[PDB]
């Protein structure tokens, strides 16, 4: 309940926050997520976190085609942001086809036009920053010291 | 997997909180009863969520066997019972006596038709055992939910006295269970309580009205079901509103005897009587006498417009002129009694074609325009 | 007085400004009448404050709103006569609870904020 | 209480307030229509 | 405290006042205290109100109708100025 | 009109009451059905398509 | 050569809505089929009395004729039998005329030589050899002695 | 008309109370026959 009060205060004082709004969806109960939260949330902003949250909600309702379409829209609207590639691959593994999962994984290749900062997106969203995270990455000297 | 983790969590919860509820129930057969009631009314939501997880996993597994039963059977518990009674055996679909008690005859026909020519492959033994244990655990949790709802019905006299007075005790227990608690239900708007437990029944070719959508547990309560169908939906709304008030009282523990309950139920009965009251006596208007003399009627812009609308148009004036002697072939096979007269006929005195008076254009009413704008 | 439980009760001076603001919001369609609409707005997170009446025989029918306000961090205030509140709301029927809603770039903003401050100055 | 009628400008108690409004703006042609209704009712023959 | 009124009551009060004023003017005309109202004539309304007489002397008719229009307009303006 | 037709096809499931009358042919009573024009246009277009 | 002309006695009023919806989804987009089937389920009103038409179809719908025709086609598959239907319709790439056969062999293969349906009046024209007629008579009389 | 509409009301009520008169196996046979016919004719479903 105190977490809900804090989230409501944060939304009131810091609107247009894609990550905060998406995580507020996860605070809200399932009967109250799609009915009221997601609509006003989409009205507020169209962040890649917004589209990722909509796709995740559809996947949680097992709306496979709707979730896939929203994931495609998320990919088109922004790349290497929000670490949505991991969620898309998980959805493909658990709901999509094996060939579809392989195609999704291949499209997540680290390249300047698409998924250039995929590791950076994972660090920013899935909290992949670590002392050995930079060492695992190619940029041992720079990334390890810049990141936590 | 997800099924194993959900089953382990459900068993852990049942070994402690459900056991505490069982001891509390058996005691009446400093640890007050309030915490037991609250933990039970949270356990209902916990088991509903874990049953949703189980139903999702069962859907994912059975999509290989039968990728269509999800749309055909919307209810989660009905889905679980259906897959339990079907399994890999889809030829069993014919004349299932067990399917009758779960699914209505309207949808058993549809599921049999779909399974006749479905593309779902037959599951292997590992999928069969996984699905069977999932269904067994799901039905066990459903039985636990039924027992805890029986407990809440028994405790209705203590938890929500006024709200138990307004409606049926079983309905009260069900609505608090689906809402998440007395406090959770009391915080909900009245227009939302009546939507509690409104399963998305699929129309099997029938109209949406046959489905009776946007109908909740309050709509199926004792008092609401005792009304004619045309008076049902409205009644539900009223009850819901009053039910909300009861919660907004019961959540603060006021009128534990139920005085607010009576003060609301009597007015509910009064509203029902008023709605069902016999129509009053209405005198019939005698036919007005025939008119004679002159009655002064004004002229002006409205009179000019009405005269233009109802006046004889040039094409209409030329229509009812029929040429003498010169016979015209009837161009309307469907009716010989219709002719254009001089309109289009030789000797009409018009070298050019008679244009259309747009003052006689056909247009919709104001209320029809309003309805069209609403339906847009 | 009549409702001793209404701890955050506004004085005679504050009630006039409150009702004037409610009427102005109704002119701008920034007002939601009734407890259910206030609860809906609070859940949607679009309201800014709630003006409620202290005269209601099943008084607890409004008591759910303050706690939810503490859940959503929204000021609330009590008023003496429900009929006056309803008249300010633009409805002849008595109204026991009303809410004021946020609109993007609303002209009422400052006035809203001012009244908000007063409520925080009224609390204890 | 004491409230000023928005249509009359007189100090009136709030207890009758709403009722004071309902019979405050009552249109006299409603009285005329009721009078003609009762006259035509008494003008009927068995 | 001052009390507001709903839009329905505002409309009903305005309608009642307007109907009262119209009935007052009509019954003043009934009793002879007021001359019967003249038709409101504009340029478009000219040939409809004074059609049978505008052919007698069109320029005088134009002057009369323009004088009536200007009288209404100047009455409105002087009411505004006095209200200023 | 086409947009309204598509919206009614996609969403409309409940309809208004349709009247019934009977033509008497002195041998049998043929049913005649009265449907609202708003739905009638949609049904006519659907039949043609 | 034996002719049978008859009609489906209550094909209008004995069409199930669920079966009709399923069969229409086979030929048209499921949204359209659901819309049509739900349109056939509306309230029938007259004066002071109204009811809910849930079993039968409503012949007054503009598209209803199509429904009936489609339903009649299904009835044909029950009467003709799919193979014989394919023998009369012909190959899907080269359909035959109203009353014509690709060759004499398929014409003489089956007893049902001609068949038309109209709206509800089915006219069937069989040709029978002596042995086939005798076998049919014996099979009929086995369960219906006279 | 009143008599026929009363009969229709009774018929609809009987259908609702006793359920559909078409059995599952008969419906399956009909639907399978239609599917076979449509597949054999290379028929494409009508698009929206």
């Amino acid at each position: 309940n105190i977490a809900n009060t804090l989230m409501a205060k944060a939304l009131q004082e810091c609107p247009n926050s894609g990550i905060l709004w998406s995580e507020a969806i996860f605070l809200e109960a399932r009967p109250q997520r799609r009915t009221k939260s997601v609509d006003a949330l989409k009205k507020c902003e169209h962040d890649p976190h917004v589209l990722l949250a909509v796709a995740k909600l559809f996947w949680s309702q097992r709306k496979i085609t709707k979730a896939r379409e929203w994931f495609h829209r998320t990919v088109k609207i922004d790349s290497d942001l929000g670490d949505a590639w991991a969620f898309f691959y998980k959805f493909e593994l658990q709901h999509g086809t094996e060939e579809q999962q392989e195609e999704v994984r291949k499209r997540c290749e680290s390249a300047e036009p698409r998924h250039g900062e995929l590791w950076c997106a994972v660090s920013k969203d899935i909290a992949n920053w670590q002392k050995k995270i930079g060492d695992i990455l190619r940029l041992v000297a720079g990334r390890i010291k810049n990141t936590f | 997997a997800k099924l194993w983790d959900s089953k382990m969590f459900a068993e852990i919860m049942m070994k402690i909180e459900e056991y505490i509820s069982k001891q509390a129930k058996a005691s009446e057969v400093a640890a007050p009863e309030y915490r037991v009631i609250v933990d039970a009314n949270n356990l209902t939501v916990e088991i509903e969520n874990e049953l949703n997880i189980i139903h999702k996993f069962i859907r994912d597994k059975y999509s290989k066997r039968f990728p269509e039963l999800e749309s055909l059977v919307p209810n989660a518990l009905d889905y679980i019972r259906t897959v339990k009674e079907l399994g890999n055996s889809l030829d069993k679909c014919k004349n299932n006596e067990n399917l009758q008690q779960i699914l209505t005859n309207a949808t058993i026909m549809v599921v049999s038709v779909t399974a006749s020519t479905t593309q779902g492959q037959q599951l292997s033994e590992e999928e069969l055992e996984r699905l069977e244990e999932a269904c067994d655990m799901a039905l066990e949790l459903n039985a636990s939910k039924h027992r805890i709802y029986e407990y809440v019905e028994s405790r209705m006299s203590f938890i929500a006295p006024n709200l138990s007075i307004i409606i049926g005790a079983s309905t009260a227990a069900k609505i608090m269970g689906v809402a998440g608690g007395l406090t959770n239900l009391s915080k909900m708007p009245a227009c939302n309580i009546m939507l509690l437990g409104a399963q998305r029944k699929t129309l099997s070719g029938f109209s949406s009205t046959s489905v009776l959508p946007h109908t909740g547990y309050i709509y199926h309560s004792d008092i609401v079901q005792s009304l004619p169908p045309d008076l049902r939906r409205k009644a539900a709304r009223l009850v819901a509103a009053k039910c909300t008030l009861a919660a907004r009282v019961d959540s603060f523990h006021e009128s534990t005897e139920g005085k607010v309950g009576y003060e609301l139920k009597d007015e509910i009965e009064r509203k029902f009587d008023k709605w069902q009251e016999p129509p009053p006596v209405k005198q019939v208007k005698p036919l007005p006498a025939p008119l004679d003399g002159q009655r002064k009627k004004r002229g002006g812009r409205r009179y000019r417009k009405m005269k233009e609308r109802l006046g004889l148009t040039e094409i209409r004036k030329q229509a009812n002129r029929m040429s003498f002697g010169e016979i015209e072939e009837d161009a309307y096979q469907e009716d010989l009694g219709f002719s254009l007269g001089h309109l289009g006929k030789s000797g009409s005195g018009r070298v050019r074609q008679t244009q259309v008076n747009e003052a006689t254009k056909a247009r919709i009413s104001k209320t029809l325009q309003r309805t069209l704008q609403k339906q847009s | 007085d009549v409702n001793p439980k209404a701890y955050p009760l506004a004085d005679a001076h504050l009630t006039k400004k409150l009702l004037d603001l409610v009427q102005q919001s109704c002119n701008y369609k920034q007002l939601r009448k009734g407890a259910n609409e206030a609860t809906k707005t609070l859940n949607r997170g679009i309201s800014e404050f709630i003006v409620m009446a202290a005269d209601a025989e099943p008084l607890e029918i409004i008591l759910h709103l303050p706690l939810l306000c503490e859940d959503k961090n929204v000021p609330y205030v009590f008023v003496r006569s429900k009929q006056a509140l309803g008249r300010a709301c633009g409805v002849s029927r008595p109204v026991i609870a009303c809410s004021v809603t946020i609109k993007e770039g609303s002209q009422l903003k400052q006035q809203i904020q001012s009244i908000q401050q007063s409520i925080e100055r009224l609390l204890v | 209480e004491y409230l000023v009628s928005p249509i009359t400008g007189e100090k009136i108690p709030a207890s009758k307030m709403q009722e004071h409004m309902r019979i405050g703006l009552l249109d006299p042609r409603w009285l005329e229509q009721r009078d003609r209704s009762i006259r035509e009712k008494q003008s009927d023959d068995e | 405290l001052g009390v507001y009124l709903t839009k329905k009551e505002q409309k009903k009060l305005r309608r009642q006042t307007r109907r009262e004023a119209q009935k007052e003017l009509q019954e003043k005309v009934r009793l002879g205290l007021m001359p019967p109202p003249e038709p409101k004539v504009r340029i478009s309304n000219l040939m409809r109100v004074l059609g049978t007489e505008a052919v007698q002397d069109p320029t005088k008719v134009e002057a009369h109708v323009r004088a009536q229009m200007a009288k209404r307009q100047k009455a409105h303006e002087e009411a505004n100025a006095a209200r200023k | 009109a086409l947009s309204r037709i598509k919206r009614h096809l996609l969403t409309q499931r409940a309809f208004k009451e349709v009247g019934i009358e009977f033509m008497d042919l002195y041998s049998h009573l043929v049913p005649v059905y009265d449907v609202e024009p708003l739905e009638k246009i949609t049904d006519a277009y659907l039949d043609q398509y | 050569n034996v002719m049978l002309e008859s009609r489906f006695e209550k094909m209008y009023e004995k069409i199930d809505l669920t079966l009709l919806n399923r069969l229409l989804r086979l030929i048209v987009d499921h949204n359209i089929a659901d819309y049509m089937t739900a349109k056939n389920n509306v309230v029938i009103n007259y004066k002071d009395m109204n009811h809910t038409n849930s079993y039968g179809i409503i012949r007054g719908l503009q598209f209803a004729s199509f429904i009936v025709q489609y339903y009649g086609l299904v009835m044909d598959l029950l009467v003709l039998g799919l193979h014989r239907a394919s023998e009369m319709a012909g190959p899907p790439q080269m359909p035959n005329d109203f009353l014509s056969f690709q060759d004499i062999a398929t014409e003489a293969a089956h007893p049902i030589r001609l068949f038309c349906r109209y709206i509800d009046r089915i006219h069937i024209f069989f040709r029978f050899t002596a042995d086939e007629a005798r076998d049919l008579i014996q099979r009929y009389l086995t369960e219906h002695p006279d | 008309t009143r008599l026929y509409l009363k009969a229709e009301q009774e018929r609809q009520h009987n259908y609702l109370k006793d359920g559909p008169y078409i059995t599952a196996e008969e419906a399956v046979a009909v639907y399978t026959t239609t599917v076979h016919w449509l597949e054999s004719r290379r028929f494409s479903p009508i698009p929206f």
